[PDB]
C-alpha cells in the first residue's frame, strides 16, 4: 500500500528489498532495468580471476573475525 | 573484435569518444587528439576528459563530472539560462582499427558550473536510477 | 615617406562601426593649399560588394587597384556605397585625401561593410603615408590569401645558440598497471605523441629587442615555429613568383601540407607558405602560393609547426643589452610519422623485435634489481617480505648516439613501433656472459659455459635470464632461449629450444642477455646537439621483466 | 535483501530507530495495490 505517500526511491527501496533486486541502466542502451540477486549461476562456466589473469590486487585482505 | 583487443594484456588503442545530443541537434567528440571518424560522423579531438563512470547506487557520489572546455558550444548552452530540454551524453569506447564503440554510458547532462579552471568547466551528469527523488 | 596617424572619435566612432580619424599631417589642423596625401596598403577581400560610407575633407577619395571606388562630400553624408570588386583576392587600399587653399584640419575615414558586414574599418596602421603616391614595391611585398588559417600565427624568428645544444622531447602518454605479483597491463593513452622543443636563445643589439618584443607579444598563443634543428636549403634557383622548388628534403620534417618558412637573409625578410604537395625523391614541393618575392638558390628552408609555448619564461640577462634564455615550445598538431621495425630479428620462438641497436658505452649504465612488494613495516621486531610471483625484473639505462638524418628516421620509426611503454622487446644488453668452456656442438643440443653460477645460483626458472644472444663472431645475431642444464665439473651444461649451427667456441664476441624489455620513462629526451644530419642523442631506459597475463577475453560481452 | 547489499558499506545489523510514514495506516483492505490517493 502507497497510503500518506512518500518519495518515489523509497518506495522503490521497499519493493526492491522484498524482491532482493537491484534497479539499475544498462551500459549499452541506457534505458533503466532491473535485476535479481538469485542463484542464477552454473558456479563452471564463471571466469576465474588471480593474479595472472587479470587481478591486479586485493584491496580487502585482513579478516574482522565475522564469526558472531 | 573490440572485447578481444580491450581484455588483452600487452594490445590496446586509446579512443574515448563523446555524443552530446538534443533532440537530434548533435555534437561529436573526441577525448583523443585525432580526427577520429567513426560510426558514419567524425568526432573531434576536444579537450574533454572523463572522470570516471561510477556505478555505486548511490546518488551524488556517482556524478559523472566532465571536464568540457567552455568554449564549446555545448557548453555555450548553458550560459546564463540553461536548455529547457535535458540534454543527453553518450560516451563509446571504440580502439583504432575497431569499429564497434560499445556505449559506455547514457547519462544526461542535469548541471554545469564554471570556475578555477576557466579553460574546461565541470559538467555533472547523472543517471536515470538517481534522479528518482521526486515528492 | 612616413607612417600614418589616427585618432579616436566618440559621435562619429560610434556613427560608422568605430572608424578613426585618418591623416599623416603630424598635427590635425596643419593641412595645405590645395595639397595631397597618399596612402596605400593590403586589404583582404573576395568578389564581394563592399559597400563602404566614407567622409573626408574636401572632396577625398577611395581608391582599389588605383580605382577609385568614391569620393566624400564636404558633409558627413553616406556619400558612396557598394563598389564591387568582383574577384577574390588581395588588394591596395590606396585611398588619397585633400584640403582647399586653407591650413584647416586634415581628416579622413571610411565605413567598409561588405554586405552590410564590417571589414577593415579603420585603425590602418599598416598604412605608409607619403605626400606623393608610392608604387606596390615601396607598399610592400603582398601577403598571401592565407586561406589556411595556420598562416596568420605570427613567426618566430629568432634563432637559437648551438653552441649549448637543441633538446626536443617527443611524449607520448601509456598508463601500465602493474599487479602485487608484477604480472602487467599496457594501455597507450596518446594515438600520436604530443611534441615538445627547447633550445638555448642568445641574442643581443637589437635581435634581443626583438626576441622580447616577440616573446611577450606571444605568450601563450599559437605561434609559428621555424624547425632550425631540420634546416635545409634550396637547390635551385627560382624567381619572383615562382610556385614551386627543388631542394634536399629526404628525410627532414617536410610533408604534405606543411607550413614551410623562406630566410632571405638579415631575419627581417621572412616568409611563410604551404606546400600543397611534394616530392620525397625527386626533391621538389609545390607552392600554394607564388613565393612571396623571391627566392634565388640556397635560400635557408625551415619546416614549421603550430606550437604553443605552455611556460613562463625566465628573466635572465648578461649585461644591458646581451641575454639568454632558455624558451621551450609545444607542437599543437600531431607528430605523424609511419612505424617500422627495419631490419631487426624477428624472434621466432617469441614474437618479438630484438633490440639490435648499435648503443654506445657513455661514462657508465644503470643497474637496479627489484621485487615490489614488502610486509607491515612493525614497530620493532622481525619482518617478513614476501616474494609475490618468484621472478625477477629490473631496469637498465644505457644511451645512445645517433648519427644523420636517415639514422634519426630509423629511429623515430623504431620508437613509434614502440610507444612510451606501449609494446615489448627483446634487449641485449651487451654483457659479456656464458664464456663458452667447451665448442658448440649441436649434436648434444646444449651448450657449455664456464662455471658461473648459473643453474647454482640463478637457475634457469628465471624469464629475464633465458633469452640470450649469441652474437657469432661475423656478426650474425643467433638469438635462443634457455630450457634446462646440466652442473659438471668447473662448466655448466645449457639445453636450448632450438639448434645452434655447429661453432668451435673461438668463434663468438659475448652470449649477451636479451630478456623481454620495456622503455621506462614517457617522454624521450633526445639532445640535438646539431641538426638532424648528426649528433642526437638519447638516454633510454629499458625495464626488463617477463609478461604473464594470460587473456582468455570475458565470455558473452 | 538489498538492505543486506546496502550495508556492504559497513564496517563488518542490530537497529533501534521510529519510523517516517509509509502506507501502512489502514482505512480500506487492498488485496492488491491499488496505490492511494493522500487528502
Amino acid at each position: 500500500r502507497w497510503n500518506r505517500q512518500d518519495t518515489l526511491e523509497s518506495f522503490m527501496q521497499l519493493i526492491l528489498d522484498h524482491i532482493g533486486g537491484a534497479m539499475y541502466v544498462s551500459k549499452v542502451t541506457g534505458k533503466l532495468s532491473l535485476r535479481l540477486i538469485r542463484k542464477d549461476y552454473d558456479f563452471d562456466t564463471l571466469p576465474i580471476f588471480d593474479t595472472d589473469s587479470g587481478l591486479l590486487s586485493i584491496q580487502e585482505a585482513t579478516n574482522a573475525s565475522p564469526a558472531n | 573484435s573490440y572485447n578481444i583487443i580491450e581484455t588483452s594484456n600487452d594490445n590496446g588503442r586509446p579512443v574515448f569518444m563523446y555524443e552530446f545530443r538534443l533532440l537530434d541537434k548533435y555534437w561529436r567528440y573526441t577525448s583523443a587528439d585525432a580526427k577520429v571518424s567513426a560510426l558514419g560522423s567524425i568526432w573531434e579531438p576536444m579537450g574533454v576528459s572523463d572522470d570516471g563512470i561510477k556505478q555505486t547506487g548511490e546518488a551524488k557520489t556517482d556524478a559523472l563530472n566532465l571536464t568540457l572546455p567552455n568554449s564549446n558550444p555545448v557548453v555555450g548552452l548553458f550560459i546564463g539560462t540553461p536548455p529547457g530540454s535535458p540534454v543527453t551524453l553518450t560516451i563509446r569506447r571504440m580502439h583504432l582499427d575497431d569499429n564497434d564503440p560499445v556505449v559506455c554510458y547514457v547519462g544526461t547532462v542535469d548541471s554545469i558550473n564554471q570556475g578555477e579552471n576557466p579553460t574546461v568547466a565541470t559538467v555533472t551528469c547523472s543517471t536515470l536510477s538517481a534522479t528518482m527523488d521526486r515528492n | 615617406l612616413r607612417p600614418a596617424r589616427e585618432q579616436f572619435n566618440q559621435a562619429i566612432y560610434d556613427a560608422l562601426n568605430g572608424a578613426y580619424q585618418l591623416y599623416v599631417q603630424d598635427a590635425f589642423g596643419q593641412a595645405a593649399a590645395n595639397q595631397t596625401y597618399y596612402m596605400a596598403k593590403w586589404m583582404k577581400l573576395k568578389a564581394g560588394t563592399y559597400t563602404a560610407v566614407m567622409y573626408v575633407d574636401d572632396s577625398g577619395t577611395l581608391s582599389i587597384d588605383h580605382a577609385v571606388v568614391a569620393t566624400a562630400a564636404i558633409g558627413t553624408n553616406p556619400n558612396s556605397g557598394e563598389f564591387t570588386v568582383a574577384a577574390d583576392g588581395v588588394y591596395r587600399f590606396d585611398c588619397i585625401y585633400s584640403n582647399v587653399p586653407a591650413d584647416t584640419p586634415a581628416y579622413m575615414a571610411y565605413q567598409l561593410i561588405r554586405d552590410g558586414q564590417t571589414v577593415e574599418v579603420s585603425r590602418a596602421n599598416d598604412f605608409i603615408a607619403d605626400i606623393v603616391p608610392i608604387p606596390d614595391k615601396a607598399l610592400g611585398p603582398k601577403p598571401p590569401y592565407s586561406d589556411d588559417v595556420r598562416l596568420t600565427y605570427p613567426v618566430f624568428l629568432p634563432l637559437p645558440n648551438w653552441k649549448d645544444g637543441v633538446t626536443e622531447r617527443i611524449e607520448w602518454q601509456t598508463d601500465v598497471m602493474i599487479s602485487e605479483s608484477g604480472a602487467e597491463q599496457r594501455r597507450p593513452i596518446r594515438l600520436h605523441p604530443r611534441r615538445s622543443f627547447e633550445a638555448t636563445f642568445l641574442r643581443w643589439e637589437e635581435n634581443r629587442t626583438l626576441l622580447d618584443t616577440t616573446i611577450a607579444g606571444v605568450g601563450q598563443s599559437p605561434l609559428l615555429l621555424p624547425l632550425w634543428h631540420d634546416m635545409t636549403a634550396t637547390e635551385n634557383n627560382a624567381p619572383a613568383g615562382s610556385v614551386d622548388i627543388f631542394g634536399q628534403f629526404r628525410v627532414k620534417d617536410f610533408n604534405v601540407g606543411d607550413v614551410v618558412m623562406f630566410n632571405r637573409g638579415t631575419t627581417w625578410d621572412y616568409e611563410t607558405n604551404i606546400i600543397a604537395g611534394l616530392d620525397i625523391d625527386a626533391g621538389h614541393m609545390t607552392l600554394t602560393f607564388g613565393l612571396q618575392s623571391d627566392t634565388p638558390k640556397g635560400t635557408r628552408l625551415y619546416p614549421v609547426r603550430v606550437a604553443q609555448i605552455r611556460e613562463a619564461m625566465n628573466g635572465q640577462q648578461m649585461t644591458d643589452s646581451v641575454s639568454q634564455t632558455q624558451v621551450r615550445f609545444f607542437c599543437t598538431e600531431n607528430y605523424d610519422l609511419t612505424p617500422s621495425w627495419s631490419d631487426f630479428p624477428i624472434y621466432t620462438r617469441t614474437g618479438l623485435h630484438i633490440f639490435v641497436l648499435p648503443e654506445d658505452w657513455g661514462s657508465s649504465n644503470e643497474i637496479t634489481s627489484d621485487r615490489l612488494t614488502y610486509n607491515f613495516d612493525n614497530q620493532s621486531g622481525p619482518v617478513v617480505v614476501v616474494d609475490p610471483g618468484g621472478q625477477n625484473y629490473g631496469t637498465v639505462k644505457k644511451s645512445y648516439t645517433i648519427k644523420g638524418r636517415t639514422a634519426d628516421r630509423q629511429f623515430r620509426q623504431i620508437l613509434f613501433a614502440l610507444r612510451g611503454r606501449t609494446k615489448t622487446f627483446h634487449l641485449p644488453l651487451d654483457t659479456n656472459d656464458f664464456i663458452l668452456s667447451r665448442d658448440i656442438n649441436p649434436a648434444d643440443g646444449a651448450l657449455v659455459v664456464r662455471r658461473c653460477g648459473y643453474t647454482q645460483y640463478i637457475g634457469g626458472t628465471q624469464e629475464t635470464k633465458r633469452d640470450i644472444m649469441v652474437e657469432l663472431y661475423d656478426g650474425t645475431r643467433i638469438p635462443t632461449t634457455i630450457i634446462s642444464s646440466r652442473i659438471v665439473g668447473d662448466e655448466e651444461w645449457l639445453f636450448l629450444s632450438q639448434s645452434i649451427p655447429a661453432t668451435s667456441r673461438n668463434d663468438v664476441r659475448r652470449i649477451g642477455y636479451i630478456p623481454v624489455a620495456r622503455l621506462d620513462v614517457d617522454g624521450i629526451e633526445i639532445k640535438r646537439l646539431t641538426d638532424s644530419a648528426g649528433v642526437s642523442q638519447v638516454s633510454l631506459t629499458f625495464k626488463f621483466f617477463d609478461d604473464r597475463r594470460i587473456a582468455t577475453p570475458l565470455p558473452l560481452s | 535483501m538489498w538492505w543486506a547489499l546496502a550495508m556492504l558499506v559497513a564496517s563488518v545489523e542490530v537497529w533501534t530507530a521510529d519510523w517516517q510514514v509509509l502506507g501502512f495506516g489502514n482505512f480500506r483492505t487492498k488485496a492488491v495495490k491499488a496505490k492511494q490517493a493522500k487528502k
